[PDB]
C-alpha cells in the first residue's frame, strides 16, 4: 500500500530563518550577530523551532571544545543568553542540553595562550557563571 | 492479513478468515545529570535529521497495552496488517 | 416470513393473452393467492416422491408424478435435457423475456450419433468397515514484499526463535544483531514482535515472551539498522512484558519476574538510545509508570513491573519518583507480617517488591543521607529499608577498598 | 516572512539509478550472505581448508531419495 511522504514540521521560510540566524550567529560580523542575537530574544515564534536550537548549541559546543575555538564558544554563550531572556518560550524542557554546555565552558582542559588567552577565556567564564544561575 | 508477517502468531492462534505525578520531575534536566553528557575528550550526529514518527511523537502505543488479564478488550482478534510501507531507502 | 405470492401485475399480463382488455386489481388479487396456492401443493407433493424414491434432487418427473396425483392433465415436453433460457426484449416501453426457439432440419435427427446403450442393475458387494475403522479398498472414501531471499531469511529466522532448540536460536539471535542488511525486513519483523506479543494474551507462554524480549534486544544492538521509525511497535511489546498482570500460566512457580526486569532494562535501553524532545519517549513512559503505581487496586504483578522500570530508567527515576512513595511499604507489611490469610499468592508478590523495593533504594539511601545511618532503619518503614541502606553503605565501603 | 509564511513543499526523491541499482545489489548480497551463514552455521557443514567454518562455510550436501524432482521442478511460476 504505497503512501503519501511527510513534512517537516517547520516552514520553507522557518527553516530558512533559522539557517541565516545560525549563519549569523556564528560572528562572522558584528551587526549580523547583534541582529541575530536581538531576534532570539525577541521572536515570539520562536518556539517549535527551539529544539533545533538547542541541539545547534549542544552539538556544537561539544565539537568546539576538541579544539578550544573561543570565538566559537563566546558566541555560542551569547546565542544562550538570547535565547534565556526571551518571555515567549518555554525553555525548561530543554536545560538537559543547555547546562552541560555551559558547565564545559567552566570545567575543562583550556590550554591555549597562558596569559593572553585568559583573559579571553575569562569572559567565556563570567558569561558561562552568570547564563549558569 | 492472516498469509502475511506474523502469520505464524495467527496460525498458533487458529484464526483463518481469508509530588511525583507533578510534571516538573519529568523535565528532562531535572532527570539528567549534566557531567556524565559532556564527552570531555574522554575514549549525536542528529539535528538536521529528515522526519519523525506520528506514533513516536504523538502515538500513546502505551495506552494500546492491556494491564488486566481480567478485562481484556484487546484478546484473541486478527489485528489485520494493512502492508503500508515508507520509511526511507524502501524501492517505493 | 410471510405468505409469499406470485405478483399481482403478472395476472394483468396474462388475462391480456386471453383478450380481457381491463381487469380491477381486486380480480387480480383473487387470482394470485389460489394460483400461488396451488403451487405450493405441488411444491410439496413433488418433495414426497423425492424423499419416498430417494434422490434428493427434485427431477421434473417428481412434478409430473405429482400433477398426475392431483387429476390435472399433465405438461408435456420436459423431460427432455434443456436448462434455464430467457432472452430480454427492450422495446419502446414494454419490457419482457420470451424463449428464441430454435429451428432444425428433420434429417440433422434422422442422422444423429445415437448414444451408448445402458448396462443393467446388478449388485456389489465390498466392506465398508471391519470391526473398526474402513478399509483402504477403492469402494471408499479417500481419507512490493519480500524477494524469495529475504523471504526465506525472514521464515528461517523467525521459526528459529520458537523454542525448538536453544542453539539454533543463539545463532538466529547473533544473525539478527550482527547483519548489515536487514532493513526492508525491519517492518515484518516489528509486526511479528508486536503481534507475538499480543498472542500472549490467548495463550498466557511465559517463554515465548522471553523469546521475543530477547529478539528485540538482538534487534537493539544492530548497529546498522536504525529503530526510530520502527520502534512504534517494539516500545509497546517491551512495556506489555512489564505492566500486564498474568505474565504466567501457572502463576505460583514461573518466574515472570525476570521477564519484567529484562524488559525493564530493555525499556530503559530503549529510552536511552531514543528519546529526543521532540519524541518525548522518555517523559511518557515514566507518566504510564507513574500513574501505574501510584493509583491503587493495582496488583502486585503490576506494580513490581512499575517499580522495576521506574528504578532501572535512573537514580533521579528512584530519588524523585520512587523513594517518597516509601510510606506504602507500611501498606505493603500491612499483608506480609500480618494476616491469616496466607495461602494466598499476594505474598510471594509482596516480598518481591518489598524486596526489590528495597535493593533499589539502598543506593537512594546512601546518596542522600550521613554516613553514620544510626537509627535510619528505625527512622525509615519498617526498619528493614535502613538494614539494606546500611548493607549498601558497606558494600560501597567494600568497593571503595578494592578501587 | 517568519511573520505570515506557511509553505508546504514535499520531499526530494531519490532518481539516481546507479545509486538505486547499488542499494538494491548490495542489500541483496547482504541478505543472502547472512541466510547463507546462518545456514551453514546451524546444520552439517563442509570445509575447503582444514577446519574452516568462521570463513567459507558451506552448506553440507544432502542427498535426496528423489533428485529430479528438486532439479527440474520450477519453483517460482
Amino acid at each position: 500500500r504505497l503512501k503519501p511522504r511527510s513534512i517537516h514540521e517547520l516552514s520553507v521560510e522557518q527553516q530558512l530563518y533559522y539557517k541565516e540566524i545560525t549563519e549569523a550567529c556564528v560572528g562572522s560580523c558584528e551587526a549580523k550577530r547583534a541582529e541575530a542575537l536581538q531576534s532570539i530574544a525577541t521572536d515570539p515564534g520562536l518556539y517549535q523551532m527551539l529544539p533545533r536550537f538547542s541541539t545547534f548549541i549542544s552539538e556544537g559546543v561539544r565539537v568546539n571544545v576538541v579544539q578550544n575555538n573561543l570565538a566559537l564558544l563566546i558566541y555560542l554563550m551569547r546565542m544562550v543568553k538570547a535565547l534565556m531572556d526571551n518571555p515567549t518560550l518555554y525553555l525548561e524542557k530543554y536545560v538537559h542540553e543547555l547546562i552541560p554546555a555551559v558547565m564545559t565552558c567552566i570545567v575543562s582542559r583550556q590550554l591555549c595562550l597562558r596569559p593572553d588567552v585568559d583573559n579571553h577565556w575569562a569572559l567565556r567564564d563570567f558569561a558561562a557563571r552568570l547564563v549558569a544561575q | 492479513w492472516r498469509y502475511g508477517p506474523a502469520r505464524l502468531w495467527y496460525d498458533m492462534l487458529g484464526v483463518p478468515e481469508d509530588d511525583l505525578l507533578a510534571d516538573e520531575n519529568f523535565l528532562m534536566v531535572t532527570q539528567l545529570h549534566w557531567e556524565d553528557d559532556i564527552i570531555w575528550d574522554g575514549e549525536p550526529w542528529y539535528s538536521i535529521f529528515p522526519i519523525d514518527n506520528e506514533d513516536l511523537v504523538y502515538g500513546r502505543w502505551e495506552d494500546n497495552i492491556i494491564w488486566d488479564a481480567q478485562a481484556m478488550p484487546r484478546l484473541l482478534e486478527p489485528p489485520v496488517l494493512t502492508l503500508d510501507p515508507n520509511d526511507e531507502n524502501l524501492i517505493l | 416470513l410471510s405468505n409469499t405470492v406470485l405478483p399481482s401485475e403478472s395476472m394483468k399480463v396474462v388475462a391480456e393473452s386471453m383478450g380481457i382488455a381491463q381487469i380491477q386489481e381486486e380480480t387480480c388479487q383473487l387470482l394470485t393467492d389460489e394460483v400461488s396456492y396451488r403451487i405450493k401443493e405441488i411444491a410439496q407433493d413433488a418433495l414426497k416422491f423425492m424423499h419416498m424414491g430417494k434422490r434428493q434432487k427434485l427431477t421434473t418427473s417428481d412434478i409430473d408424478y405429482a400433477l398426475k396425483l392431483k387429476n390435472v392433465e399433465p405438461l408435456y415436453g420436459f423431460h427432455a435435457q434443456e436448462f434455464i433460457p430467457f432472452r430480454f426484449a427492450s422495446g419502446g416501453g414494454r419490457e419482457l423475456y420470451f424463449y428464441e426457439e430454435k429451428e432444425v432440419d428433420l434429417s440433422d435427427i434422422i442422422n444423429t450419433p445415437l448414444p451408448r446403450v445402458p448396462l443393467d442393475v446388478c449388485l456389489k458387494a465390498h466392506w465398508l468397515s471391519i470391526e473398526g475403522c474402513q478399509p483402504a479398498i477403492p469402494e471408499n472414501p479417500p481419507p512490493h514484499e519480500l524477494s524469495v531471499e529475504q523471504q526465506l531469511y525472514y521464515k528461517e529466522i523467525t521459526e528459529a526463535c520458537v523454542g525448538s532448540c536453544e542453539a539454533k536460536r543463539a545463532e538466529a539471535l547473533q544473525s539478527i544483531a550482527t547483519d548489515p542488511g536487514l532493513y526492508q525486513m525491519l517492518p515484518r519483523f516489528s509486526t511479528f514482535i508486536s503481534e507475538g506479543v499480543r498472542v500472549n494474551v490467548v495463550q498466557n507462554n511465559l517463554a515465548l515472551l522471553i523469546y521475543l524480549m530477547r529478539m528485540v534486544k538482538a534487534l537493539m544492538d544492530n548497529p546498522t539498522l536504525y529503530l526510530e521509525k520502527y520502534v512504534h511497535e517494539l516500545i509497546p511489546a517491551v512495556m506489555t512484558c512489564i505492566v500486564s498482570r498474568q505474565l504466567c500460566l501457572r502463576p505460583d512457580v514461573d518466574n515472570h519476574w525476570a521477564l519484567r526486569d529484562f524488559a525493564a532494562r530493555l525499556v530503559a535501553q530503549i529510552c536511552k538510545h531514543f528519546s529526543t524532545t521532540t519524541n518525548n519517549i522518555q517523559s511518557r513512559i515514566t507518566k504510564t509508570f507513574t500513574k501505574s503505581w501510584v493509583d491503587e487496586k493495582t496488583p502486585w504483578t503490576t506494580r513490581y513491573g512499575s517499580i522495576a522500570g521506574l528504578a532501572e530508567l535512573g537514580h533521579d527515576v528512584i530519588k524523585t519518583l520512587i523513594l517518597p512513595r516509601l510510606q506504602q511499604e507500611g501498606e505493603r507489611i500491612r499483608s506480609v507480617l500480618d494476616g491469616p490469610v496466607l495461602s494466598n499468592i499476594d505474598r510471594i508478590g509482596a516480598d518481591h517488591v518489598q524486596s526489590l523495593l528495597l535493593k533499589h533504594c539502598a543506593p537512594v539511601l546512601a546518596k542522600l543521607r550521613p554516613p553514620p545511618d544510626n537509627q535510619d532503619a528505625y527512622r525509615a518503614e519498617f526498619g528493614s529499608l535502613g538494614p539494606l541502606l546500611c548493607s549498601q553503605v558497606v558494600k560501597a565501603r567494600a568497593q571503595a577498598a578494592l578501587q | 516572512p517568519h511573520t505570515y509564511i506557511k509553505t508546504p513543499t514535499y520531499r526530494e526523491p531519490v532518481s539516481d539509478y546507479q545509486v538505486l541499482r547499488e542499494k538494491a545489489a548490495s542489500q541483496r548480497r547482504d541478505v543472502e550472505r547472512a541466510l547463507t551463514r546462518f545456514m551453514a552455521k546451524t546444520g552439517e557443514t563442509q570445509s575447503l581448508f582444514k577446519d574452516d567454518v568462521s570463513t567459507f562455510p558451506l552448506i553440507a550436501a544432502r542427498p535426496f531419495t528423489i533428485p529430479y524432482l528438486t532439479a527440474l521442478l520450477p519453483s517460482e511460476l
